This record gives C-alpha cells, sequence and structure tokens, in this order.
C-alpha cells in the first residue's frame, strides 16, 4: 500500500477531513470558553485557553503533516514508475 | 455550559480515537501517536 499512490492519496484525503474536523471543533470549544450569547469573565481562563489553542494548532499541523507527506509519497513514487518505464523505452 | 464544554471534549476524544484508527491502518511512528495523545489530553485535562 505504501506501493499503491491511488491509495495514499485517499489516506491524504482522510487526514485532510480529520484536520477540518479538529478545525471546526476547536473554533467551538473557543466559542465556549468565551462563554457568550450581560456575562463578565466567570468564564474560562487565560491561560488555560492558550494551552488549548496551542494544543489545537499543534494536532492540525501533525494533520496536515501526515496528509502533506502521503501526498508527496505518491507524486515521488509516480514519478519513479514514470521514469522507470522511460528508460525501458 | 460546563456540560456543553465535557460534551465537546468527549466529542474531542472521539475524534482523536477516529484518527488513531487512520494512522494504523497507514502502516518509529510510534511518536506520531504519542505527540498526538500529549495533546489531545492537554485539551482534555482542561476542560474535564
Amino acid at each position: 500500500f505504501m506501493t499503491d499512490p491511488h491509495a495514499m492519496r485517499d489516506m491524504a484525503g482522510r487526514f485532510e477531513v480529520h484536520a477540518q474536523t479538529v478545525e471546526d471543533e476547536a473554533r467551538r470549544m473557543w466559542a465556549s470558553a468565551q462563554n457568550i450569547s450581560s456575562g463578565m469573565a466567570e468564564a474560562t481562563s487565560l491561560d488555560t485557553m492558550a494551552q488549548m489553542n496551542q494544543a489545537f494548532r499543534n494536532i492540525v499541523n501533525m494533520l496536515h503533516g501526515v496528509r502533506d507527506g502521503l501526498v508527496r509519497d505518491a507524486n515521488n513514487y509516480e514519478q519513479q514508475e514514470q521514469a522507470s518505464q522511460q528508460i525501458l523505452s | 455550559h460546563g456540560a456543553m464544554i465535557r460534551a465537546q471534549a468527549g466529542l474531542l476524544e472521539a475524534e482523536h480515537q477516529a484518527i488513531v484508527r487512520d494512522v494504523l491502518a497507514a502502516g518509529a511512528c510510534q511518536e506520531f501517536i504519542t505527540q498526538l495523545g500529549r495533546n489531545f489530553q492537554v485539551i482534555y485535562e482542561q476542560a474535564n
């Protein structure tokens, strides 16, 4: 399968979906932390939010990273498959 | 609202578990899983 390019790209798609899903969850959690519809700052703390924002951003980058790498791997497998058939004209 | 935040965190962890399934399906990459874990755990912690 790390030999099947159509599959890697598919896998990339999945991780992209995961990335979208996390971004949307992070955005809903942001709103909830802020806690709004007069509501004063009895809501979620400033330092915890920063931890969260950071954790979310890490997760999204890692997810983007796996996507990117799979896409690059597919591209790399095709480039070499193609180069191989040429050498054997 | 503290209820919403707990429900969201529960949903976040389902998503984390969903991700682990895909990672496994995409067979020294045990660090990806560990780091992934850490960050979700941090989010989960701060929301209980």
